[PDB]
């Protein structure tokens, strides 16, 4: 197991968090200023213990 | 075909539950898993298709 690199602002969501959409892509929710939830695509790759 | 699949993925089940819907037709089909060979990259690799 190499290890390379090092992030500085690396964003690490949960597993619960983000789940997979019917076509495939990586999808997590979000809540806004004015209280409510929407939906954005994201770009999930490598896992981290129990992190995306 | 995002949306053909949502069709034929769950709103074709309850669908065909009412009373009075023979058979029908729905416009497109579902998914498939569709894998995009790169001819580059099967020459670097020394890989025919088959």
């Amino acid at each position: 197991q190499l290890q390379e690199g090092v992030k500085q602002k690396a964003i690490l969501a949960p597993q619960q968090g983000v789940t997979r959409d019917l076509k495939g892509q990586a999808t997590a929710l979000v809540v806004n200023a004015q209280n409510k939830v929407e939906l954005r695509v994201i770009k999930a790759d490598r896992v981290i213990g129990d992190k995306w | 075909e995002d949306l053909s699949n949502y069709i034929v993925s769950n709103i074709q089940d309850p669908l065909s539950r009412t009373k009075g819907v023979g058979d029908f037709q729905v416009f497109g089909s579902q998914y498939s898993m569709r894998i995009w060979l790169d001819p580059a990259k099967l020459n670097s690799y020394q890989l025919t298709p088959g």
